[PDB]
């Protein structure tokens, strides 16, 4: 239909597209390369390649396709391996046996001949089906069930529903008949990659995140259908808590969608997460590749597939929550995306903005992140699901006038905001709790009065005790502890006691491998308690001393519990609820009896 | 395949600025299709094509632009992408940026053409790098260490002696696994590619690889600094080519030194300025990320083969920092990163890496009771934690004065004394064996008290701690 | 022992130096016989692809 | 007495060197040989007088097709001149069958020496801008260049 003009990187003008509409894919050359418009001047229109430009010619023929970008859904997207694009990774590699990815391959996005078994949902000859409505379930693998909806754009009368057996996505499943006219449905459903799916109301989180780190579940929560941000840090962040979000959450599926980020990683995660034998179900020890979905795209793909990695990636979040699950979708980019916005935009010769990128850049993260929080349903039965972003920023060497780093802070409702310098003292979560926070606290106090009606002031005590242990930070580095009182000593302990057991986890232990909010939160109220006890016995200040006195008569012949404190991060959960806490209570009792010993003589 | 057709030959070069000549009226223009430039002086050079508009097409030429005028200067599309000739007798040889070679010998035979930027590996068949290669460096061998496939870039500053450290790994670099590594395949093949290196430095590399008796293994790619600079931008395409093509069609493993990064995002500058394009950071091209990525993802074992790529890229900073564009793109793409100090350097340590910034993301990999000892993890995150802490005291006793420090204190001084100076620094021609080099990061730790030890686990304490 | 030892450094570097030699003529000779042998065919290859021409 | 040795050895390895490389220049020197008799056989294949006629239209149809310009000035060798005027015309016959185009006004003067030519036909374009070189020399060295890995494989032994 139309030839090629100009080839400059990975940006192509076109001419004779004339009826050419914006974002309508495109395929350019012999070797049919995906792409989609950018931007139009008359009868040419500009051309994002998605891949190699290198040997285009001159009256190369470009065939349109009238259709923007989109990816094809239904049965086994998940514990799938996709290119930005959508390509099936291992299907290329298995189909063709060069290791290589060739240029320009055309391969479907899910397999056309694998046989599904298929489980009507008591739809009757006759009936009215409307957009959204869960006629049917399929099983795509144990411990996983996908239930299969009809797109929100159809609606008519059910004039044939197809009997329950063995199907493939070439048969048509089900049919409709709607103003005068009918319409067939396959188990196929392609949607395009932006306008986001339709919600019938967006709702308001309650349930929290409760993920397997104790800082994260306890300090600076996270709902479910929520929205993060991590300055996506390695040997911490990237991979712990991936791990966690992944293998540790209450998530009933994962969408890692990490692009722009290197090889090796990548390669390290896709070999990892295939055993990865999580206890996601009460008894049953499934591996997660059963419940998760990669759309890597790697460092070196090409510039303009990032867009199109991170939209695919949150458009699968959405068929998910619609079906019901609560989905959690991480994002190991948004780092290189603003990278591949500023090279889009400066290659298409567009005028920069405050620091290089693009003026724009604030609107695509909005239309990105607010896709999230948790949604009721289209169509019947009634249902509700959730879509979690935990994205990334650039890492901790930047501060947070950085414009990706400023318009996710205008955005994200939780900040993980780990620092550096955490991660040179080697303490792995990496979580600074000053400049973290959590716009979620309000929300979460439904649960948090039901699960422990005290635990909200035993975390505001410890957020007091954390922030006056920074602030006289700054004076014990002039002065020294010299001048340091009771009050001031037993807080900096009570402060260290936290910092090395509550807020570090190892998570290569079972000890902190992950840590349920019972035992997070029984540890937050022994050491409250025991600062609260410490405090109004050097308060008391019998025998004439008290004060520091007493503080060195507690940390001398009463250290016992403070070892049995520091110690209690051991706590195995293998054990179960019913022994930890009884552990628990018997330690806090032991605490108890002490500031009343210690008392008892008056020091 | 049926039948060829000899290139066309131009002469409408309407333009010329700088290393671009502006063909015109042109037809059939492929998009970067090597071109041969026939000057009036009868002289050859080479170029290639950045961009094609219409009937222009806006040519690089890669040995400069000194001679050409509007009338004289033939142009000739080959019609085809830069295809570097491969074969088993390029080990051993040194050549100039763009291949040709050097050595006064004969140019290669080729097995094959292959083109450059080679074939994308699709992710869902590469697989972590597992085994760890021995440095040699105790620094690195304790902390940050190297596994087959790692892309461990050493960032440097002016005058640091990063080609001396890269040598000394170059001669050092081996298997570890029990201490048991002929190995002709475990060899590892090093192909060295030196871009704008001062001659002094080039003589340098190749005395060390001709004296350490690696001459018959090694291959090097050397685009010098009087050498154009536009040969800067493909000697390392061509390198990790070469480097593709010995490893994973040949099964050797194989390593690779990129010396001067740096000197290759001046390369990216000139061009970009060239072209009028719109700059990024620093004037930097917007696009420099993509062409760091394309650059370094090129490295790392492959499932259906037995071969490898390790590549050690050195950098080095302008003005010493790290928020300068390449040094920040090298450490977003890198799986590491290797810091040397200027105040190392001022007290007078041979290796000057400083261990507290340096990073290796598959340290966790290559280490492991498998192949290493079971404290190795314990030791380095202990070692890191009492550095850093003594530095901080080290910070506050500046101001404090010598006296106000505490018993604690004085041994996290004691400490840094000793670490910096007994293990940091190492011979410039002895090694360190991993063992060797745990004891001594054990004697260092021993200074402290058990229970000060709080990082290192007590059942590698018990089996440990005495010794 | 440093002169027996250097002696008998020369020795054997003498005894490699023949034995190089030596392979390097055997190489040579394999390669020329090879390409006598050959080069009929490759002459006839090459022609047949010049001398041909497609539309 | 370490250093002596360590010289020992480097020299043993730059003795290697020699004697590969010295191997390497002498598979070079076979493939220049390789070279020459093809070069001897392209000019050997001027001799014919009726294929010969055929290659030479092909070649000129060849070349016309890929230029596509309206007015070409073909340059042949005074040797053989006789058989590109006779086939003349035909060459523009058979290019405006080739597509819906009138047919183009061909010009044939200075000619190369033989040797240099060796067969072949050198098309252009008016004002000879644009030029196509379809010398049998040219067509050779572009045929060896190809399949050389070819050759190499071949030179198994």
């Amino acid at each position: 239909y139309g030839y090629v003009r100009k080839v400059s990187g990975p940006v192509v003008i076109a001419d004779g597209m004339n009826g050419a509409a914006m974002y309508e894919l495109v395929r350019v050359g012999h070797d049919n390369l995906i792409g989609e418009i950018i931007r139009l001047e008359g009868d040419s229109a500009t051309i994002q390649v998605y891949e190699e430009t290198a040997g285009l010619m001159v009256n190369d023929p470009v065939l349109r396709t009238h259709k923007p970008l989109s990816v094809e859904l239904g049965p086994g997207i998940l514990g799938n391996i996709f290119d930005g694009i959508q390509r099936p990774l291992k299907t290329i590699a298995i189909r063709s046996g060069d290791v290589y990815i060739p240029r320009g391959v055309s391969v479907p996005a899910l397999d056309k001949d694998t046989l599904w078994e298929f489980q009507p949902k008591k739809i009757g000859e006759g009936d009215l089906l409307t957009g959204g409505d869960l006629y049917a379930t399929v099983f795509e693998n144990s411990l996983m069930q996908h239930h299969v909806a009809l797109p929100p754009d159809a609606m008519g009368k059910v004039t044939y529903v197809a009997p329950a057996g063995q199907y493939s996505l070439k048969d048509t499943v089900l049919e409709l008949e709607f103003q005068g006219v009918k319409k067939s449905f396959t188990m196929l459903q392609a949607w395009p990659v932006r306008t986001p799916r339709p919600v019938s109301s967006k709702l308001a989180a309650d349930t929290p995140l409760l993920t397997g780190q104790r800082v994260l579940d306890a300090l600076f929560p996270s709902v479910l259908g929520g929205t993060c941000a991590i300055p996506g840090a390695f040997g911490c962040g990237k991979t712990v808590i991936s791990q966690a979000l992944s293998k540790y959450s209450n998530s009933d599926t994962v969408v890692y969608v990490g692009c722009g980020e290197r090889g090796n990683e990548m390669a390290e995660v896709l070999m990892d997460f295939p055993q990865l034998t999580m206890t996601l179900p009460d008894g049953r020890e499934e591996s997660v590749m059963k419940r998760t979905t990669l759309v890597a795209n790697t460092s070196n793909m090409p510039v303009a597939a990032r867009e199109a990695s991170i939209y695919t990636g949150i458009t699968i979040a959405e068929y998910f929550r619609d079906m019901g699950y609560n989905v959690s979708m991480m994002a190991d980019s948004t780092s290189r995306w603003a990278e591949a916005l500023r090279e889009i935009s400066g290659r298409l010769a567009e005028m920069p903005a405050d620091s290089g990128y693009p003026a724009y850049l604030a609107a695509r993260l909005a239309s990105f992140y607010e896709r999230a929080g948790k949604v009721k349903c289209l169509g019947g039965p009634e249902r509700t699901g959730s879509v979690t972003i935990v994205g990334a920023v650039s890492p901790p060497g930047g501060d947070f006038s950085d414009p990706v780093t400023s318009a996710t802070l205008s955005i994200v409702q939780v900040f993980w905001g780990l620092d550096k310098k955490l991660a040179q003292r080697k303490h792995f979560p990496s979580v600074n709790w000053l400049i973290s926070y959590s716009k979620y606290s309000t929300a979460l106090e439904s649960f948090y009065e039901q699960f422990d009606p005290d635990f909200i002031n035993i975390r505001t005590k410890a957020r007091e005790v954390l922030q006056r242990e920074d602030d006289l930070n700054e004076i014990v580095q002039l002065v020294g502890k010299d001048a340091l009182a009771e009050g001031d000593k037993i807080t900096l302990e009570t402060a260290k006691l936290l910092r090395e057991d509550y807020l570090a986890q190892n998570a290569f232990t079972p000890y902190d491998k992950f840590c349920p909010f019972y035992k997070s939160v029984w540890m937050m109220r022994n050491i409250i308690h025991f600062y609260n006890l410490a405090n109004q016995a050097v308060e008391k200040g019998a025998g004439m001393d008290g004060q520091k006195i007493t503080y060195t008569l507690i940390k001398h012949r009463l250290g016992d519990l403070f070892y049995r404190l520091v110690s209690q991060k051991f706590e195995d959960p293998a054990e179960g609820e019913p022994a930890l806490v009884a552990k628990f209570k018997k330690l806090h009792e032991d605490l108890t009896a002490g500031f009343r010993a210690l008392e008892d003589e008056t020091r | 395949e049926g039948t060829l057709e000899v290139a066309m030959e131009y002469r409408t070069v309407t333009g010329v600025a700088g290393p671009l000549v502006i063909l015109d009226k042109v037809k059939g223009p492929k998009y970067y299709e090597i071109v041969n430039i026939r000057l009036g002086d009868g002289t050859m050079r080479r170029g290639q094509v950045l961009e094609v508009d219409g009937e222009k097409a806006v040519v690089q030429v890669f040995e400069g632009t000194s001679g050409i005028d509007n009338k004289f200067t033939t142009v000739q599309f080959t019609g085809e992408v830069l295809k570097t000739p491969v074969s088993l007798d390029m080990l051993g040889r040194i050549f100039n940026g763009s291949g040709k070679p050097i050595d006064n010998g004969p140019p290669i035979l080729p097995e094959a053409y292959l083109d450059i930027s080679g074939s994308s590996i699709n992710p869902s068949e590469r697989t972590y790098p597992e085994e760890m290669i021995q440095t040699g460096i105790s620094t690195i061998d304790v902390m940050n260490s190297i596994a087959r496939g790692q892309k461990i870039p050493l960032f440097s500053a002016a005058g640091l002696p990063h080609n001396e450290i890269a040598a000394q790994i170059c001669r050092q670099a081996g298997l570890v696994k029990r201490l048991e590594k002929d190995g002709e395949e475990d060899n590892f093949a090093i192909v060295f590619a030196a871009m704008g290196v001062n001659m002094e430095t080039a003589q340098f590399f190749k005395r060390d690889f001709e004296e350490n008796g690696s001459m018959e293994r090694v291959t090097l790619f050397l685009n010098l600094a009087n050498d154009p600079t536009i040969e800067r931008i493909i000697t390392p395409r061509i390198a990790l080519t070469t480097a593709e093509y010995l490893a994973y069609e040949c099964g050797k493993h194989v390593l690779v030194i990129l010396t001067d990064m740096s000197s290759y995002a001046d390369a990216l500058r000139e061009v970009s300025a060239a072209r009028e394009e719109v700059p990024g950071r620093r004037g930097y091209p917007g696009y420099m990320y993509t062409d760091l990525a394309q650059i370094y993802e090129r490295a790392g074992r492959i499932e259906g083969r037995k071969g490898s790529i390790t590549q050690i890229p050195i950098l080095t900073m302008p003005n010493d920092d790290i928020t300068h564009p390449t040094p920040d793109l090298t450490g977003y793409i890198t799986e590491g990163q290797i810091y040397i100090d200027r105040q190392l350097q001022n007290r007078q340590i041979y290796p000057p890496i400083n261990v507290l910034p340096s990073l290796s993301r598959l340290m966790k990999s290559a280490i492991g009771e498998g192949m290493t000892r079971r404290d190795h993890s314990d030791v380095s995150n202990q070692l890191y934690a009492n550095y850093a802490i003594g530095k901080d005291v080290q910070a506050m006793k500046a101001v404090v004065g010598e006296e106000a420090l505490s018993s604690e204190d004085l041994l996290y001084l004691e400490f840094l004394d000793k670490f910096e100076r007994k293990f940091v620094a190492q011979g410039a021609y002895d090694s360190r064996n991993i063992f060797q080099s745990l004891d001594l990061a054990w004697t260092l730790l021993r200074i402290f008290p058990r229970e000060l030890l709080h990082r290192i686990p007590g059942k590698t304490l018990d089996q440990y701690y005495s010794r | 022992e440093f002169q027996r030892k250097l002696a008998e450094s020369s020795g054997d570097s003498g005894a490699n130096v023949k034995r190089l030699e030596q392979e390097t003529e055997v190489k040579i000779h394999h390669l020329n016989a090879g390409a006598e042998k050959i080069q009929y065919d490759v002459v006839q290859m090459l022609l047949k692809h010049v001398t041909t021409v497609k539309n | 007495e370490k250093q002596v040795e360590i010289r020992k050895k480097i020299e043993y390895s730059m003795q290697l060197n020699a004697s590969r490389i010295k191997v390497l220049q002498a598979q070079d020197d076979l493939v220049s040989n390789m070279m020459e008799a093809a070069s001897k056989e392209v000019l050997n294949v001027s001799r014919d007088h009726n294929s010969y006629k055929k290659l030479l239209k092909g070649l000129i149809v060849q070349s016309l097709l890929r230029l596509k310009e309206p007015a070409v000035l073909l340059r042949c060798r005074k040797d053989d001149h006789h058989l590109v005027e006779s086939v003349l015309e035909s060459a523009k016959e058979e290019y405006a069958q080739k597509l819906q185009v009138h047919p183009p006004e061909i010009i044939v003067h200075h000619n190369a020496h033989g040797p240099s030519c060796s067969g072949g036909v050198v098309v252009a374009s008016r004002d000879g801008k644009i030029v196509c070189e379809n010398t049998l020399d040219a067509r050779l060295d572009v045929v060896f260049r190809k399949k050389l890995p070819e050759i190499r494989k071949q030179l198994v032994s």
